[PDB]
């Protein structure tokens, strides 16, 4: 008996969601050549 | 009663695990040694100064004479190959030693025997330790002395020619000069230990510190500390760290300078010019300019007064003007040519200049050991494009930093060990503050 | 039992992450200026306001990034993305500065936010509200620098870009243009800061090194407990050694904390003043005394007249750069430079 | 000059050997808890 | 202490790693994409690196209207076309 | 912009016959350059003569002109003073001097013609920065 | 009862009003020699040939200077890192003229605050103390080592180490941030951490326990005689505290253990510091800030800058402006 969803749960996914979309959009960035 | 993050001061009465420890991390700094060459050797391209090239340990080996041939040429690399395989080997059997020793050993040796085990505070097995080491240290300097005399000699940027491998026939014995570096002054135009600028006194130097140190060592086998030193040291394991975090900081500052102002030991032609070194190349290069352009180098007054060109030292000493009028304690092979006894000489320069010095100076004036932390060569307002810092300034630094810390060492572990010993490290009692029973102040 | 008081119970439960009713102005405005900057310096360029680079996509790292301030052309407008500046094209409010806007004003409401986070649960747990006393100089830096200064200067331009290189170009700015280490608000300021550091240090130290012996081991973290009701170091030895280290010594645990509170906090609060001085162009440039005797006296030279070189070189040498709408052309004849160099 | 620069040499050598003997003089047991 | 479910516990569940080593990726993959397509340049207007200047220019394209400026920025890059 | 074949297309002799270089040749260029050249005539400049650059303009009235592959490939092979009237080999790498400046050893005839060609497309590139020092930084 | 007995007795006695000590009878002499030479030399000194260029600046009051302007100012460029005691000049004329109270003033400093440090060790031993306090102000004073000895060593010139007043020292910092881009340097940044962190926490901690002092005062009287000097219980509440700045943030970003928050003080802003000091120390061996300028190009090769191009442009106004006649030569290379 714990809940899932809390509003801890939000703020957690609140920074750590876009936190890899960035990540990953970051990464993609290492093999832009000019 | 340490906790984790303090756990290797669980070892301080465990001599057989402690001895892991230290032969472990011994093969840790023996691998380095190795690995590094041979990651230097594969990125190595010999058509390239050294110092274009980020290696500091090539240049080592090749000071000792090996690899090398007239000018720094490098001639065979097979020598450099050799010393990191060894190293790297050496450093397995290290590696085994000390994880057996860590691991599976007997925790305490004492008991196992009664020559290896040993107490921090038994005087006489200390000095004893001390002793071997130092017999060991004194064989090291040797070795170096051996090398020099009898295996093919040391690379001497001195050399007459551009410099060369020379067998060292007569190292300097007169104690007034090997001990006169002892005791000249550390500041500008002496240097202390760092002026020293012949492969002659070099080595006479590790001959006298070889036989001190076999001497002493030979003396604290023998010997029991006498009282005064008894009651004037802390004789524990901390306190003994202590003592040599101290040593190795005064030796890691030593080595700064050292690296930053001697082209003896530290030749230009392997590890680049020094400081002063460039500075005075950059005045020697336009000083070559302008006077095959017509300019008389020795009347050319500068927008100061004082000399464009060429002015005097505070001692008279006719010397390089500008700025680096700071450097003129600067001696190198290729720049003494030109010097008599007033300093430079007018008459040298108007007509004794060589190409091979028009080249050095070039040379050594866009290589100045300035750059980026992301090793961008050249001051700090130049564009990208040259991919360079000095092997002198990656030298300085990293060894004034760990000088820096081993400082902060020594005074942690001194204060440490002092109060351990008297018994307040872990804070004071309540029921006996010592300030609660002095009087007051006012 | 209305709805009002049924929220009010809702946003002051205990949690992981308190709420309140502060926690409506905060959390949107600080996760919205925290995801500006961070889409900005990831994706967004400062070409046409200023023409720079500025994001990881352009080929920038972390310490050029920035989210730039608007061109100079729109002045103190508030850049709303539905304002007739950028007309509701998402894309050309991000080109025009936009998102400077953005961060700025939702910071300065997340700012509030938060005070009132600090008054709010200072006020549930029943502790004096000297923290939340304590964030007005944070405010009072922030407000004076990122709103007042270009409010009084030509535009939003000329505040400080969100960034670390481009905060150490208004650095360098104010250097050569106000001169600003002249200036005795910074200097209280300065004090403000690094007595601050010093008091830290120095305190931290003497807790650690006049501690009770509490328990029998060497790491002395483990004999604190909460709850004792005892001091856990002693005040006592604690001023014997400072007054005949350094003559004086705290006797008062009570006014050593505030004075804690006190020193970085004024310090930042006399620099915010300094600062609002500059957004008139209200300078410490010059000591007039100085310059008559220098125009005067060719031999004369100070400290604060080679300074003022190094400022003259400064706006010479970066402005053709750096305000790219005064289209300054300065031939090379006219740079101002020493021998040589 | 002379005469200044030997005075000094002497001030200096005198505080250093203060210094030197100083702790050569038992420092160790000169705290509060345990002497030696 | 507040009834939520610590986070040690939640990070070495079976449950929590069989959604996040799909959760995880998917927006690692995601963001890759939104560059590796160009889509970042477009919804931000970052110029490519062929698309700072017109061929023989040597001019920023600087905005120098405020009310007039999307107009000005848009016709720098037709410039371009 | 971009890196098209009209930036790419340089004089290969003083007749005035062209060539065009490849986008490899170019980068090939640049790459020699910092590794024989940069440490001197970083940005076009000459560090230990700064009144003799790298621009287009100053190699067009050097002697013979140098504005060109032919004449920048020559230089490379026997370089002279810049009226011509005397050989500076011993002073300046080429490869007749490869002995005393190693660095020459390893370049081949193509490896010249690709630092030649990137000294004379850069001032296209770059305008006046190109040769014009720390002013234009 | 002996003589030297009773004097060492004196010298490490708990008793004096200000300690003396062993690191005292150094300390004492050399800071007196250093302060009263700074003191009246910032007064009338004349003015000094700091780059060796026969070109005197001006330092102290009596020749024009003011609180803000004066300094004492480094010894000569030609002078580089000679020693330069008084008799060694032909008259005291010369060794003013050549800036000779400089290098007494650095010099007797730098040894009496090295002993300052060890007299904390030594206090904290006849006290019965722990002894590492020594170690907190290690940081300040490598600082010092820095920017009056070390940074001069590797530019091979005390005319190059920091001058002895307010605008002297804006003027060593400008100059640094030409020659070393010290901004884009990550020690120089770690060290504006520990600084703006130790203010911040400062701050904090302050805050925090004047929030949770116990009432034990009335509404006409300081709060601060709710303490008395030498009482056994603690005078805040440290739960209350922790209960606040834990729901502030959350429960274990806070800390609820004094000896760990104590130490987080200390640590923070020493090691900071530690860090900035060993930036001054190794761009005194010219390892300098990063350099990012033109690392951004176009596809064509145009570059395009970033803020980092704008700082060089600021930087390179700074080089060629400072020591306007003393460069003959086109490389500014110490
Ligand atoms: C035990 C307790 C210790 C108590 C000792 C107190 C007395 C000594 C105090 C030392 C003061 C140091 C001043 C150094 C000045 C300077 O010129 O120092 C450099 C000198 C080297 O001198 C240079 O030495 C050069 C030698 O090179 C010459 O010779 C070479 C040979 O090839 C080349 O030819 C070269 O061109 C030529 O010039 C020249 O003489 C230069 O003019 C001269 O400047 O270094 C050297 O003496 C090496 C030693 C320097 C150590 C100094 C490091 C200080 C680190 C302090 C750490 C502080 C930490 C903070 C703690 C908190
Ligand atoms: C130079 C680095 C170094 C070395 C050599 C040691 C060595 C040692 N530590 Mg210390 N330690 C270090 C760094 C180091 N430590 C650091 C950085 C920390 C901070 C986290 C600690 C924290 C720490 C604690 C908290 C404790 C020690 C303890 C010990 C001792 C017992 C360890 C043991 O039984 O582990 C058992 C470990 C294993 C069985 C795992 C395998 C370990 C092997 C050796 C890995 C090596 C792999 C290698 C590739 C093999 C090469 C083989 C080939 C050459 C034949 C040992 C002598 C303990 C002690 O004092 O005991 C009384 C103890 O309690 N250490
Ligand atoms: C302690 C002495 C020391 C010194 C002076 C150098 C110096 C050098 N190394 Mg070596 N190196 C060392 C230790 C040392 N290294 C160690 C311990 C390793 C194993 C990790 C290596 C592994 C290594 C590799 C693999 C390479 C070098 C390279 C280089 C060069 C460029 C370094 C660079 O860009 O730094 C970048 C600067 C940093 C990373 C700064 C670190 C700051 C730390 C984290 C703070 C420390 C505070 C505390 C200690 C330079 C000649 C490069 C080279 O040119 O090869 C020919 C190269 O490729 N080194
Ligand atoms: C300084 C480092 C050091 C020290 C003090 C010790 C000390 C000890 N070891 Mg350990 N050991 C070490 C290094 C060290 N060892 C290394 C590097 C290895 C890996 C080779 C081992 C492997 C090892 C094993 C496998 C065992 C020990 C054991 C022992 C104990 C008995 C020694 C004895 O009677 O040997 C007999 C002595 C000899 C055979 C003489 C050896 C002569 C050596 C090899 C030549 C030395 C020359 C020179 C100094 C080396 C440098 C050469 C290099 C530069 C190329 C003793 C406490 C034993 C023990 O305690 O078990 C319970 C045990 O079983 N050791
Ligand atoms: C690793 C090296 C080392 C170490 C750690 C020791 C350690 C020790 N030695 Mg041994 N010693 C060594 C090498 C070493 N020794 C060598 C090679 C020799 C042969 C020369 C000796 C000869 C020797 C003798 C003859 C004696 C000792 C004694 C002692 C003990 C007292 C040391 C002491 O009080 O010094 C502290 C030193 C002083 C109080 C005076 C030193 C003042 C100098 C001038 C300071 C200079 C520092 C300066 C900043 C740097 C520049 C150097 C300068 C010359 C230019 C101690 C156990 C004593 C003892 O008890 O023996 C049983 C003793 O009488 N040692
Ligand atoms: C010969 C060198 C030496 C030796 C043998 C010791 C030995 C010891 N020290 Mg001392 N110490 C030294 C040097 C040394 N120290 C130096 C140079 C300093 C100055 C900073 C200190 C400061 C110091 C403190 C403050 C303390 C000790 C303590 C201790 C004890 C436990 C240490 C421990 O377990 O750490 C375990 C190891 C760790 C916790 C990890 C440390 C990691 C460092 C900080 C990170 C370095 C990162 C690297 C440079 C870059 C990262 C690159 C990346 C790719 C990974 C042990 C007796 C403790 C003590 O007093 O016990 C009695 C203690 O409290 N030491
Ligand atoms: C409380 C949280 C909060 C706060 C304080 C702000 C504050 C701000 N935002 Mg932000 N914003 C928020 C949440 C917040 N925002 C959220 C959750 C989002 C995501 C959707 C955004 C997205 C966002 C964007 C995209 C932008 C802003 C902007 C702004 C600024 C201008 C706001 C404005 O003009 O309001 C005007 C409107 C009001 C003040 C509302 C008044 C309400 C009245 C009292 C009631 C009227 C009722 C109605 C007429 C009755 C019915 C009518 C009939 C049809 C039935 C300002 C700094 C702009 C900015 O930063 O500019 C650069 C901007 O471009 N915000
Ligand atoms: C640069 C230095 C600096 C930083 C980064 C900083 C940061 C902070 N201080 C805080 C607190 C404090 N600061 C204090 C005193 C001080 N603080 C100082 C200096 C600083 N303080 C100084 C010198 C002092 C001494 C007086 C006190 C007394 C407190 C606190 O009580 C509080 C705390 O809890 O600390 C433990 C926190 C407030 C949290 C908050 O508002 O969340 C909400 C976040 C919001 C509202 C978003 C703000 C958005 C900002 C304003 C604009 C956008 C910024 C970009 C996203 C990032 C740009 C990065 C580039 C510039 C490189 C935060 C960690
Ligand atoms: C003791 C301990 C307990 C707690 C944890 C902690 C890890 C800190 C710890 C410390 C552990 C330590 C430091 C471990 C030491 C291990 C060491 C030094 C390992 C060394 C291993 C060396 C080995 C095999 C070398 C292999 C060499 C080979 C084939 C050479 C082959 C080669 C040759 C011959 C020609 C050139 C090419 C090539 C392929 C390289
Ligand atoms: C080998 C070599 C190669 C190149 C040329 C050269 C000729 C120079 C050459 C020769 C070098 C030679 C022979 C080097 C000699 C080095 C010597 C002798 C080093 C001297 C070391 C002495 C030192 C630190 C003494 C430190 C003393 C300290 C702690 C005293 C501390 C104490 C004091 C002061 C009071 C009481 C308490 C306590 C703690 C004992
Ligand atoms: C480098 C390093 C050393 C220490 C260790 C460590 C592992 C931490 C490490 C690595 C850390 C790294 C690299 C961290 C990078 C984190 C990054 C890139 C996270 C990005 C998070 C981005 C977020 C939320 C974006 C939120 C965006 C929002 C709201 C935007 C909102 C909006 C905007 C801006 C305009 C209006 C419309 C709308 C939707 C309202």
């Amino acid at each position: 008996s714990y809940p899932i969803f809390t509003v801890r749960w939000v703020a957690v996914h609140t920074l750590a969601v876009p936190t890899i979309f960035f990540l990953g959009a970051i990464a993609a960035m290492q093999f832009i050549q000019r | 009663g340490f906790a984790w993050w303090a756990g290797n001061a669980r070892l301080i009465n465990l001599s057989g695990k402690l001895l892991g420890a230290h032969v472990a991390h011994a093969g840790l700094i023996v691998f380095w040694a190795g690995a590094m060459t041979l990651f230097e050797l594969a990125h190595f391209i010999p058509e390239k100064p050294m110092y274009e090239q980020g290696l500091i340990l090539i240049p080592h080996i090749a000071t000792l004479g090996w690899g090398v041939g007239p000018g720094g040429e490098v001639v065979d690399t097979f020598p450099f190959f050799v010393v990191g395989v060894v190293h790297l080997i050496s450093s397995a059997v290290l590696g085994f030693g000390g994880v057996y020793h860590a691991i599976r050993g007997p925790e305490t040796l004492e008991e196992y025997s009664s020559f290896f085990g040993y107490d921090w505070k038994d005087k006489n097995k200390m000095t004893t330790i001390l002793g071997f080491h130092l017999i060991v240290l004194g064989i090291g300097a040797l070795l170096l002395v051996a090398k020099a005399m009898f295996f093919g000699g040391l690379y001497d940027t001195w050399a007459p020619g551009g410099g060369d491998v020379r067998v060292i026939t007569n190292p300097t014995l007169d104690p007034r000069v090997i001990f006169g570096y002892l005791l000249k002054s550390p500041f500008g135009g002496e240097g202390w230990i760092v002026s020293v600028n012949n492969l002659e006194d070099v080595v006479g130097g590790h001959i006298w510190i070889g036989l001190i140190c076999i001497a002493g060592g030979i003396w604290h086998i023998l010997t029991t500390p006498f009282g005064w030193a008894r009651r004037a040291f802390i004789w524990s394991g901390e306190a003994y760290l202590s003592y040599s975090l101290g040593a190795l900081s005064m030796m890691g500052f030593i080595a700064t300078c050292f690296v930053w102002f001697n082209n003896t030991v530290y030749p230009s032609e392997f590890y680049g010019p020094t400081g002063p070194e460039a500075s005075q190349a950059q005045a020697m290069t336009f000083l070559i300019r302008d006077q095959k352009l017509g300019a008389n180098v020795g009347s050319a007054q500068g927008p100061t007064g004082l000399g464009k060109y060429l002015m005097r030292s505070p001692t008279g000493e006719i010397i390089f003007g500008g700025e680096t009028m700071r450097f003129w304690d600067f001696r190198g092979p290729w720049l003494e040519p030109l010097r008599g006894p007033n300093g430079l000489d007018l008459n040298k320069i108007k007509n004794d200049i060589q190409p091979w010095q028009e080249r050095r100076a070039a040379e050594y004036m866009t290589h100045a050991p300035l750059g980026s932390l992301n090793s961008v060569g050249g001051v700090a307002t130049e564009i990208n494009s040259v991919n360079f810092v000095s092997p002198r300034s990656w030298l300085a630094t990293s060894h004034f930093v760990l000088a820096f810390f081993f400082l902060v060492g020594h005074l942690w572990h001194a204060g440490r060990a002092r109060a351990a010993a008297a018994g307040f490290e872990k804070g004071i009692d309540r029921e006996s503050e010592p300030v609660l029973s002095m009087p007051s102040l006012d | 039992r209305g709805w009002f008081d049924i929220l009010d119970d809702w946003l002051k439960r205990d949690r992981f992450v308190f709420v309140g009713w502060s926690g409506i102005l905060l959390f949107p405005c600080a996760y919205l200026a925290l995801g500006g900057w961070l889409t900005g310096t990831t994706f967004v360029t400062s070409w046409y306001t200023h023409g720079l680079a500025s994001s990881y996509l352009e080929g920038c790292n972390f310490l050029t990034v920035a989210v730039s301030t608007p061109a100079n052309s729109m002045g103190h407008s508030l850049l709303l993305l539905w304002g007739p500046e950028a007309q509701g094209d998402f894309t050309r409010w991000c080109q025009l500065g936009g998102l400077w806007t953005f961060i700025a004003l939702h910071g300065a409401f997340g700012l509030i936010g938060f005070m009132l986070r600090q008054f709010e649960i200072a006020r549930l747990v029943g502790v004096r509200p000297y923290n939340a006393i304590a964030f007005s100089a944070p405010i009072a830096v922030f407000v004076s620098v990122f709103l007042i200064y270009p409010l009084g200067q030509s535009s939003w331009f000329f505040a400080p870009s969100f960034g670390v290189a481009a905060i150490f170009r208004f650095l360098l700015f104010f250097q050569g243009f106000h001169n600003w280490t002249l200036n005795p608000f910074h200097m209280m300021g300065v004090a403000g800061v690094l007595g601050g550091a010093l008091l830290c240090a120095i305190h931290g130290a003497t807790v650690e090194n006049t501690l009770f012996q509490d328990g029998e081991g060497a790491s002395t973290f483990r004999a604190f407990n909460p709850t004792q009701a005892e001091e856990t170091y002693s005040m006592v030895t604690a001023n014997r050694f400072w007054s005949q280290i350094f003559g004086i010594a705290f006797s008062n645990k009570r006014w050593l904390h505030f004075f804690m509170l006190f020193v970085p906090v004024t310090g930042l609060w006399m620099s915010a003043i300094g600062v609002v001085g500059l957004a008139l162009n209200l300078r410490s440039y010059d000591f007039i005394s100085q310059e008559i005797r220098a125009a005067e006296d060719p031999e004369f030279e100070t400290f604060y007249t080679k300074n003022l070189l190094l400022n003259e070189g400064i706006r010479a040498w970066m402005a053709p750069q750096d305000q790219p709408h005064e289209n300054f052309v300065f031939p090379e004849e006219v740079l101002p430079r020493g021998n040589a160099l | 000059m002379e005469t200044l620069k030997i005075t000094v040499y002497i001030v200096v050598t005198f505080f250093v050997l203060l210094f030197v003997f100083g702790f050569l003089s038992g420092d160790p047991a000169r705290n509060p808890k345990r002497k030696d | 202490t507040t009834g939520e479910r610590p986070f040690s516990d939640i990070i070495t569940s079976v449950r929590y790693w069989v959604i996040h080593s799909i959760t995880i990726p998917a927006l690692f993959i995601a963001g890759w994409l939104f560059v590796s397509t160009g889509l970042a340049y477009d919804v931000f207007g970052t110029p490519r690196p062929d698309s700072y200047y017109a061929q023989e220019q040597r001019s920023i394209p600087l905005v120098t209207d405020r009310f007039e400026a999307k107009q000005q920025v848009e016709t720098f890059l037709e410039q371009l076309k | 912009a971009e890196l098209t074949p009209e930036v790419l297309t340089v004089p290969l002799n003083s007749e005035g016959k062209t060539i065009t270089l490849t986008e490899k040749q170019y980068l090939e260029g640049k790459r020699l350059f910092q590794y024989a050249c940069a440490s001197c005539h970083v940005g076009g400049i000459t560090k230990t003569n700064p009144s003799l650059d790298l621009r287009t303009e100053t190699l067009a009235l050097a002697t013979p002109p140098r504005d060109n592959i032919e004449g920048l490939v020559d230089y490379m092979k026997n370089p002279t003073t810049y009226d011509g009237e005397q050989e500076i080999a011993e002073v300046h790498p080429s490869l007749r001097s490869a002995d005393i400046f190693p660095k020459m050893r390893n370049l081949t005839e193509k490896d010249l013609v690709a630092i030649a060609g990137h000294i004379l497309v850069e001032p296209k590139i770059l305008g006046d920065k190109w040769g014009g020092g720390k002013v234009y930084y | 009862a002996n003589l030297w007995e009773r004097f060492c007795n004196w010298v490490t006695s708990t008793d004096n009003r200000l300690y003396v000590g062993w690191f005292g009878v150094i300390m004492i002499p050399t800071l007196l020699a250093a302060t009263i030479c700074f003191v009246i030399a910032f007064i009338a000194a004349p003015p000094v040939d700091i780059d060796g260029i026969r070109e005197p600046v001006s330092g102290s009051l009596l020749y024009g200077n003011n609180i803000i302007t004066g300094a004492v100012v480094p010894s000569s460029n030609a002078i580089g890192l000679h020693f330069y005691p008084i008799w060694e000049a032909a008259s005291l004329d010369e060794w003013l003229y050549n800036g000779g109270p400089y290098q007494l003033i650095i010099f007797h400093f730098l040894l009496g605050a090295s002993c300052y440090m060890g007299r904390q060790w030594e206090l904290s031993y006849r006290l019965g103390m722990r002894p590492w306090i020594c170690v907190a102000y290690s940081a300040p004073l490598a600082s010092a080592f820095a920017v009056f000895l070390i940074y001069p060593i590797g530019q091979g010139s005390f005319s190059d180490g920091m001058p002895l007043g307010i605008s002297g020292t804006f003027n060593f910092m400008i100059v640094f941030q030409a020659e070393h881009n010290i901004l884009m340097h990550p020690f120089h940044q770690l060290g504006v951490a520990g600084v703006f962190g130790g203010a911040l926490f400062c701050a904090m901690h302050g805050s925090l326990v004047t929030s949770s002092l116990i009432r034990e005062t009335t509404e006409t009287e300081s709060a601060n005689y709710g303490y008395k000097f030498g009482q056994e219980e603690e005078t805040y509440n440290i739960v209350a505290a922790h209960g606040y700045f834990g729901r502030l943030i959350f429960q274990y970003a806070s800390f609820n253990n004094s000896r760990s928050l104590h130490f987080f003080l200390a640590a923070w802003p020493v090691v900071g510091v530690w860090f900035t000091a060993l930036g001054i120390s190794t761009m005194a061996f010219n390892l300098n800030g990063f350099n990012f300028n033109h690392s951004v190009i176009d596809a064509k090769g145009n570059v395009i800058n970033t803020w980092a191009d704008i700082i060089n442009r600021a930087n390179l106004g700074m080089e060629v402006m400072h020591e306007r006649n003393a460069h003959n030569f086109p490389l500014d290379l110490a």
